[PDB]
Order: structure tokens, then C-alpha cells, then sequence
């Protein structure tokens, strides 16, 4: 790769002007050392005080690693980046990736370094190695190649990456293979036992047609995973308490499905009875429970995924380490809701786990429609940004949001 | 001649589609122009400026300016124009230190570089937009064309363009000594180091010997100052740091700009003095943007202006950063939503103190104040220090694994432990998760008129008890929370309350402990003296028994 591709920001639009946020001395001293071997290889340049812009970089430890990969926060430049096409109007993504048994993803991004980056849109990668207390000036570098992270590195190195795949899809017709960003996935029906060195089979190509993390292998199945539909409970005796919550769920409901029906079993809650007090049920609120429990079971109708439109995800904290997360677009029209638990080493960190079912999340939405969601999180702004970098493994980021009212909404998935 | 290493050129631009400024020269008086035209010719022969002929078609205007007991004349170029048209530049003194994240130096040198700064050549195709105009004696002749070759003073790009061309001087000097630390602002260069006093000054002429290679005549500052240098509003000591001597002013009048400038003051004193207060005197500075406007103030705001003076009575120093010892925060809350900390290493040796003021809203509580409080020093400390303090907090561990463990949203708290420091923060109520058995159960609603704004609230028990009550100059909203509060007063210490108010579930499940709302503190007042309360939420207008008889009860 020796000639660049021309690549321009969006009409009435500069570069990125984003502060470098605090870093610690020990993600300071990894971005020195790992920068430090980047500029000696060419990949990044020193720059100089007529560079104004600025993105956001700090380091991360991926899953099962023990050294740090350097991460930017390249999310503004995206932004301003302006759309690709180039090549081809467009790859579709492949609907039949969420129904692979196993997909594995690998981490391909080192090979986006060995392509030169267009010389005048170089200054609008500028960011900053910040240091401990303003002690000396923060060191500044721009991106000679396509670097990680940037929406336009996989766009430019598609031509390529195709050529480089090509031996290996013409032998396996059956093996679906979906880039997004700096992550390969690929889609096998076949058992783990070789899918491993399938995926090894992988690793070589890359490897001789062309690095320091493409050892490991984010190993998912999603045809095993599971959906949460809305679900009733199912008692022999109710209380007024069960009752009232039951209607206050199926009100709920009825704004979803069609054709609910909570007046038979709002006539058992006639009068002021206590709380605790048994209530028998007619049968005529059993027949209104028993319809009702019929139409849950059945999909929402009317959706359908809209590629011009967000995805929005919105995520509540169930307590005992749960967590409960809706996909949309639209409100009340849910394209996929779940259930997380055991956050593995967080049981006494609730931003941990947070952090960690975002990340979740936003891989089954690269699957499912490949994109990314943006976040309703039910956290407070300044908890949020203060620590969700140390627990962060991917290497992309989504958007967020905050909410600061408590929704009524999170018992009626509990 | 010993040949000089080129210092590398900064190439600048003009903003996209500006042009190069065109601004007339003003007249001046012959004898403004003498002195214009001797300073200008001195300039010349340094190089620091070169006439031009008559096509350069830019212009800025100088002046001539007279000084106090000086009989001289000075320049002034007026770049206010082309600064406009001049692009941004990335400028590397935004934050500067803080004393309390340096490490001592037994020596420490300062240098001028002053003469240095001319040293610095202005980028080739920008000089001819720095063009200005020596006005002739008497208009009779062609007025004198200049423009600049180095970074002129006042020029957008000069304070960038001068640090960021020192700093890839000093690049290897500094990395092949690792034994010293040099830092520089404005046309100081600070060198210190723990060699001795001898030793020390060797690395220092080797400095000069580095810094001739670019042909950098670099003396010692005239007048050496003794210590403590006088640094961004400190007092920098060998041993010690503090704020430079604030002294509050005594008045009998306060207007706006004097509460402006003592919140200054007292932010500024409040990193190293501990204990400062600001609420009391910040409230009175609301909405009023007339500096000259007097305001009285209240009974609070001296009550809390004087306890800032028994504060800053004698002057409080800070210590300097060890490596090698531990990290440790501690807080205190104030009250009325303010609180304190100190950061220090030892026991009673502070690094620096602070405070942490709650955000503006209708409700809040303790625990979130601490939280937020913690998430402040933990930002804070990792710009100064590069790591997270431990903190020691007054809030008991069984308190805090409550709290989190509970709400509904996601919350952590870096390594702590509790101090016991009253007041200590607490949890003031606890609703139940489940109904409670043998308790009475209030069925409560409310409603008002919007257009008489006349309402009443109310409830209805499982007992037979019964409440209506008429309201006037009242909201749905207020209603609804009225006959909560009624359902509080007139039940037993253990109490079922049914609502169907979204807008109370909302207000109560999120656990405030203090409302600026009177209502919502009489309920927070109720519920703290319950032994348990369950609240229920019901869908309105619904058929569910007890909601629907009071809801006609109080719709009239
Ligand atoms: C931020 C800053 C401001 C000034 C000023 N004006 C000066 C310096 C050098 C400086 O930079 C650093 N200053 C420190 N220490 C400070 C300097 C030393 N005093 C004590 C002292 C000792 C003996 C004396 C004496 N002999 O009279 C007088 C005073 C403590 C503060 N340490 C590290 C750095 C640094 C710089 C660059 N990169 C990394 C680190
Ligand atoms: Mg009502």
C-alpha cells in the first residue's frame, strides 16, 4: 500500500477540538512506552504547536491480556468524518451472523497500520500524551497510517481485507465473516473442537499475508441467546398486593400489545382491603388472566430494524448482581430485551458490571444489525465518567445518556 | 564564529478565506515619530525587523507610548486585528502544576531567555501580514514599511510558538538528565534538582553549553529573588507552600463585585486553608449582574464571613509530594450542602485541603453529596498525583453497603473506611420491599382545579378511616403529595400507603433526605419517625377499589 485514498471532513465542519481527560501515571507511562515504538515505526509523528486539534486517548488491558493496548476516543471525529461509499455503495449486514452456533472475534486492527493515511487529513488525528500534574508539556503526535478506531481505517481497507479473505471463502462457502471497526467476525455452524483451528487457519493467513493481540479469540453463541418475553406470575392464592401489581403490569403491557384487558381482575380489587388479605379469583378474571397471558406469548407487531434511526438501549439495575436491557427504536417496540447476572469480578462494583454489560450489549448489536447502540444509563453523569475507562475492553465506544429519575418501568421486568 | 543550529520554523496560516489586516495608521506628532524611527532602526540592525517595499498591501498600526518615571518612548504595535485573522494554535499552558504534586529541590536555578525569544524566526510567508507604517514628518515624504521577522509581541501565536520551540531545545537535555527538572512560563526558566549545591551548577553552565548550540545567550535572572518565589498566586517555600497573603476587607457596605472578588478569596484560600465556607455568601450573588449593586447581608452570610476570619487568622502551609509514601483523603460535611477535605500523607501534615459544594435541585440527600464529593477529589488527584487517594469517609460501612445495594441506580466508591467525625452521614428511612402484615392500609389520592386552583386530598383505610381535606391556591401534583403526608400523620409507626401519584413514586423512591419543597420535607419528617413504611403504586382510573373511592372523594 503506497497511495492514499482523499478523505474530507463533513461541509462546514473542523476538526475535533476534545480535552484529553486525566490519565494515572501507570496508563501515562504504558502510552509513552507504546507510542514511543509506534513513532520509531513510522505509524505516528511528532507535531507542533499550528495543530489545534485534539482526541481524547487512553489505554486500556483487553480480555485474558497482560499488556496495554492503546485506545482513542475517536468518537467526535467520527462524527465529523464525513460518509463512505467509495468502493461500493455499501455492504449490507449479514442477518444470518446472529444465527451462527459459534462466533468468534479477532482483533485485526494492526493490520489497518500498514496503510498511509491521506498526508492532509493527517492533522485532524492529533492527540495529546498528557502528564502528572501539568509538570511538563503534554506530547503531542498525529497518525501517519489508518489508525484504530477511526470510522474510515475498515471503510479504506475493505478492497484489501477482501483479497486477503478470498483464498479462505472460496474454501469454506459456509463460514460467515462481518468486519466492524477493528473487529473480524466470523460465523461457523460447526463444533468447538476445530472451529478453534479453523479460526487458527485464520490467524496464519493474516499472519503471512501481512502483531500484537491477534493471538486471542472472543469466543460467542448467539444462537444461544436467550430473549425475555413478559411474563405473568402464576399463583394459587393472590393477594390485594399481588393483584395490584399485576394490574399496574398489564396496564403496562396494553401499551404494547393490543387487546389487554385488566377490568375483570380490577373488579376483585372492590373496595379498601388490606394489602396482605387473599382475594379468590372469579372465573371471569381467571378467562381475563388466561387471555392475557396468550397474547404476551405471541411477538409485538409492527417491527421492524430501520437503519435511518438510532438503536436506542436502556438498562436497569435489578439488584444481586441482575441486570434487565431493552433495544429499540421506537418506545414499546422493542427489537430485543435480555438478562444479565454474575458480572464475573464485580460483585461489590456495580459501575464494573454496568460497564460490562455495555459492552455486552453493544456486541450483540454489532451481531444483530451492525451497529451501535446509544445508552440510557441509570447512573449519575460524574460516577460514570469518572471510572468506566478502567473497566473498559473493547475497542470501540458507544454513546450514552443518563437518566436521573427513577423509572417506574424497571419492576415489570423484574 | 561558532556555528548556531537553525531553530525549526513553525509554519503558520491565516483563518480559511480571512485575508491579512488592512488597518490605517493613525497620525502621530513629530516627535512621536523621532522616537518611532530611532527604535525601529536599533531593530533593524538586531534583525528583528526589515524594511519592505511599497507593494505589501497588509498594515497594522504602531504607537508610541510614554512610562512613569522613564523619559522614553516605547513601541506599540496594535495586532488586535490580525490576532482575529490569525489561525488557533495549541496552546501547552493550560493547566499549570500545583504546589502540593511537586517534589522537593534542594537547588533550584532561575534563567532568562528573554534574549532568547528573538532567537525564535516568524514562519517566511506569514511575515508580510505583520507590515506596518512609520507616518513621515509633515506627510512628505513615503512612510517607513517594516514587517517583523520574528514572533512580535502581542502576536496570537508568540506565547505558543516561543514554548513549544524551547521545548524541543530542552527535549534532550532533559532526557539524558534524568537528575534535574526544568520548567518553563513566560521568560523564566526554572531548573531545580537534589544535587548539591556545587555539583548542581555544573549541570546548569551545562545547560548554557546545550542551549549555545542554537546560539542562546541564557544569564542568570537580575536580582536573584531569595526565596519564596511568587509563582501563579503561591508563596513557593524550600520546604512549604501557600497561597500568596489574602487579607479580607473590612466593610459596612457589600456590593456585587466586593462578594465577587471575596469568593475568590476564599476558593483560592480554600486549597490549603481548611474548613472554608462560601453557600451562605455565593446565595447572595443569584441573578443580579450590576457590580455596583449593594446588597444586604444576611445574619448567615456573617455568621459564615466570620468564621472564614478565625479561619485565615494565621497563615496555613502545605508539605510537598513523597513518592513513597501512602495517598489518604479525608471529608467532613459542613451542612446545608457543603463539605470539606484534606489530602496529606502523614497525620497532620495537609498536601492541600478543599471543598465540594451540591448542585442545584429540588432534592437531594448525603450519601449522593458524599459521592459526588468523592468523585471530585478522585479527578483531582489523579491530575496532581497521577493515582486515587484512600479516602476516609464518615459514613459507616454497613450504611454505605445499604445504600448501594439498594438504589436503583449504579454507584461505587473507590477503597475507604469509615472515620468516626460527627456529623456522620446516615440513612434516615427505609421503605419496605414487601406489604406488611397487620398494618393498616391508606388508599390516598388527590386532585385540584386548574382554574380555581382549588383541590382537596385525602384517603381511605381498610379500618374505615377516612380523610378529606379542602385546599386552596394548590396542583395535582401537590395533592397528590398532600395526601401522603395525611396518610403519614394520622397512622401508627408501621403503615401500607396505596397512590397512584408517578410523580410522588418518583420523588420518593429517589431517597431524599432534605427537599427545598416544604411539603416533601414534612413527608421526609413523617417517614423518619415510622418504623415501616411500604408504598405501593397503582395505575389510576382503573377500577382498583379504595384508589377509586377517594379518587371521586377529592375530584369534587
Ligand atoms: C512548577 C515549577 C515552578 C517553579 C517556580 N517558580 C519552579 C520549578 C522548578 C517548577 O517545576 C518543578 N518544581 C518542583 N518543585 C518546586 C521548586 C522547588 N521548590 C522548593 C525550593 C527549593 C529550593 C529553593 C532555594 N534553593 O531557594 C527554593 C524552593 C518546591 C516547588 N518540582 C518539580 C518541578 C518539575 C518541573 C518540570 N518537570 C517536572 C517537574
Ligand atoms: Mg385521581
Amino acid at each position: 500500500p503506497i497511495e492514499t485514498v482523499p478523505v474530507k471532513l463533513k461541509p462546514g465542519m473542523d476538526g475535533p477540538k476534545v480535552k484529553q481527560w486525566p490519565l494515572t501515571e501507570e496508563k501515562i507511562k504504558a502510552l509513552v512506552e507504546i507510542c514511543t515504538e509506534m513513532e520509531k515505526e513510522g505509524k505516528i509523528s511528532k507535531i507542533g504547536p499550528e495543530n489545534p486539534y485534539n482526541t481524547p486517548v487512553f489505554a486500556i488491558k483487553k480480555k485474558d491480556s497482560t499488556k496495554w493496548r492503546k485506545l482513542v476516543d475517536f468518537r467526535e471525529l467520527n462524527k465529523r468524518t464525513q460518509d463512505f461509499w467509495e468502493v461500493q455503495l455499501g455492504i449490507p449486514h449479514p442477518a444470518g451472523l446472529k444465527k451462527k452456533k459459534s462466533v468468534t472475534v479477532l482483533d485485526v486492527g494492526d493490520a489497518y497500520f500498514s496503510v498511509p493515511l491521506d498526508e492532509d487529513f493527517r492533522k485532524y488525528t492529533a492527540f495529546t500524551i498528557p502528564s502528572i500534574n501539568n509538570e511538563t508539556p503534554g506530547i503531542r503526535y498525529q497518525y501517519n497510517v489508518l489508525p484504530q478506531g477511526w470510522k474510515g481505517s475498515p471503510a479504506i481497507f475493505q478492497s484489501s481485507m477482501t483479497k486477503i479473505l478470498e483464498p479462505f471463502k472460496k474454501q469454506n462457502p459456509d463460514i460467515v465473516i462481518y468486519q466492524y471497526m477493528d473487529d473480524l467476525y466470523v460465523g461457523s455452524d460447526l463444533e468447538i473442537g476445530q472451529h478453534r483451528t479453523k479460526i487458527e487457519e485464520l490467524r496464519q493467513h493474516l499472519l503471512r499475508w501481512g502483531p500484537p493481540f491477534l493471538w486471542m479469540g472472543y469466543e460467542l453463541h448467539p444462537d444461544k441467546w436467550t430473549v425475555q418475553p413478559i411474563v405473568l406470575p402464576e399463583k394459587d392464592s393472590w393477594t390485594v398486593n399481588d393483584i395490584q401489581k399485576l394490574v399496574g403490569k398489564l396496564n403496562w403491557a396494553s401499551q404494547i400489545y393490543p387487546g389487554i384487558k385488566v377490568r375483570q381482575l380490577s373488579k376483585l380489587l372492590r373496595g379498601t382491603k388490606a394489602l396482605t388479605e387473599v382475594i379468590p379469583l372469579t372465573e371471569e378474571a381467571e378467562l381475563e388472566l388466561a387471555e392475557n397471558r396468550e397474547i404476551l406469548k405471541e411477538p409485538v407487531h409492527g417491527v421492524y430494524y430501520d437503519p435511518s434511526k438510532d438503536l436506542i438501549a436502556e438498562i436497569q439495575k435489578q439488584g444481586q448482581g441482575q441486570w434487565t436491557y431493552q433495544i429499540y427504536q421506537e418506545p414499546f417496540k422493542n427489537l430485543k430485551t435480555g438478562k444479565y447476572a454474575r458480572m464475573r469480578g464485580a460483585h461489590t462494583n456495580d459501575v464494573k458490571q454496568l460497564t460490562e454489560a455495555v459492552q455486552k450489549i453493544t456486541t450483540e448489536s454489532i451481531v444483530i444489525w451492525g451497529k451501535t447502540p446509544k445508552f440510557k444509563l441509570p447512573i449519575q453523569k460524574e460516577t460514570w465518567e469518572t471510572w468506566w475507562t478502567e473497566y473498559w475492553q473493547a475497542t470501540w465506544i458507544p454513546e450514552w445518556e443518563f437518566v436521573n429519575t427513577p423509572p417506574l418501568v424497571k419492576l415489570w421486568y423484574q | 564564529m561558532v556555528p548556531i543550529s537553525p531553530i525549526e520554523t513553525v509554519p503558520v496560516k491565516l483563518k480559511p478565506g480571512m485575508d491579512g489586516p488592512k488597518v490605517k495608521q493613525w497620525p502621530l506628532t513629530e516627535e512621536k515619530i523621532k522616537a518611532l524611527v530611532e527604535i525601529c532602526t536599533e531593530m533593524e540592525k538586531e534583525g528583528k525587523i526589515s524594511k519592505i517595499g511599497p507593494e505589501n498591501p497588509y498594515n497594522t498600526p504602531v504607537f508610541a507610548i510614554k512610562k512613569k518615571d522613564s523619559t522614553k518612548w516605547r513601541k506599540l504595535v496594535d495586532f488586535r486585528e490580525l490576532n482575529k485573522r490569525t489561525q488557533d494554535f495549541w496552546e501547552v499552558q493550560l493547566g499549570i502544576p500545583h504546589p502540593a504534586g511537586l517534589k522537593k529541590k534542594k537547588s533550584v536555578t532561575v534563567l532568562d531567555v528573554g534574549d532568547a525569544y528573538f532567537s525564535v524566526p516568524l514562519d517566511e510567508d506569514f511575515r508580510k501580514y505583520t507590515a506596518f507604517t512609520i507616518p513621515s514628518i509633515n506627510n512628505e515624504t513615503p512612510g517607513i514599511r517594516y514587517q517583523y521577522n520574528v514572533l512580535p509581541q502581542g502576536w496570537k501565536g508568540s506565547p505558543a510558538i516561543f514554548q513549544s520551540s524551547m521545548t524541543k531545545i530542552l527535549e534532550p537535555f532533559a532526557a539524558q538528565n534524568p537528575d534535574i527538572v526544568i520548567y518553563q512560563y513566560m521568560d523564566d526558566l526554572y531548573v531545580g534538582s537534589d544535587l548539591e549545591i556545587g555539583q548542581h551548577r555544573t549541570k546548569i553552565e551545562e545547560l548554557r553549553q546545550h542551549l549555545l548550540r542554537w546560539g542562546l545567550t541564557t544569564p542568570d535572572k537580575k536580582h536573584q529573588k531569595e526565596p519564596p518565589f511568587l509563582w501563579m498566586g503561591y508563596e513557593l517555600h524550600p520546604d512549604k507552600w501557600t497561597v500568596q497573603p489574602i487579607v479580607l476587607p473590612e466593610k459596612d457596605s457589600w456590593t456585587v463585585n466586593d462578594i465577587q472578588k471575596l469568593v475568590g478569596k476564599l476558593n483560592w484560600a480554600s486549597q490549603i486553608y481548611p474548613g472554608i465556607k462560601v453557600r451562605q455568601l455565593s446565595k447572595l450573588l443569584r441573578g443580579t449582574k450590576a457590580l455596583t449593586e449593594v446588597i444586604p447581608l444576611t445574619e448567615e452570610a456573617e455568621l459564615e464571613l466570620a468564621e472564614n476570619r478565625e479561619i485565615l487568622k494565621e497563615p496555613v502551609h502545605g508539605v510537598y509530594y513523597d513518592p513513597s509514601k501512602d495517598l489518604i483523603a479525608e471529608i467532613q460535611k459542613q451542612g446545608q450542602g457543603q463539605w470539606t477535605y484534606q489530602i496529606y500523607q502523614e497525620p497532620f501534615k495537609n498536601l492541600k485541603t478543599g471543598k465540594y459544594a451540591r448542585m442545584r435541585g429540588a432534592h437531594t440527600n448525603d450519601v449522593k453529596q458524599l459521592t459526588e464529593a468523592v468523585q471530585k477529589i478522585t479527578t483531582e488527584s489523579i491530575v496532581i498525583w497521577g493515582k486515587t487517594p484512600k479516602f476516609k469517609l464518615p459514613i459507616q460501612k454497613e450504611t454505605w453497603e445499604t445504600w448501594w445495594t439498594e438504589y436503583w441506580q449504579a454507584t461505587w466508591i473507590p477503597e475507604w473506611e469509615f472515620v468516626n467525625t460527627p456529623p456522620l452521614v446516615k440513612l434516615w428511612y427505609q421503605l419496605e420491599k414487601e406489604p406488611i402484615v397487620g398494618a393498616e392500609t391508606f388508599y390516598v389520592d388527590g386532585a385540584a382545579n386548574r382554574e380555581t386552583k382549588l383541590g382537596k386530598a385525602g384517603y381511605v383505610t381498610n379500618k374505615g378511616r377516612q380523610k378529606v381535606v379542602p385546599l386552596t391556591n394548590t396542583t395535582n401534583q401537590k395533592t397528590e403529595l398532600q395526601a401522603i403526608y395525611l396518610a403519614l400523620q394520622d397512622s401508627g409507626l408501621e403503615v401500607n400507603i396505596v397512590t397512584d401519584s408517578q410523580y410522588a413514586l418518583g420523588i420518593i423512591q429517589a431517597q431524599p433526605d432534605k427537599s427545598e419543597s416544604e411539603l416533601v420535607n414534612q413527608i421526609i419528617e413523617q417517614l423518619i419517625k415510622k418504623e415501616k413504611v411500604y408504598l405501593a403504586w397503582v395505575p389510576a382510573h382503573k377500577g382498583i377499589g379504595g384508589n377509586e373511592q377517594v379518587d371521586k372523594l377529592v375530584s369534587a
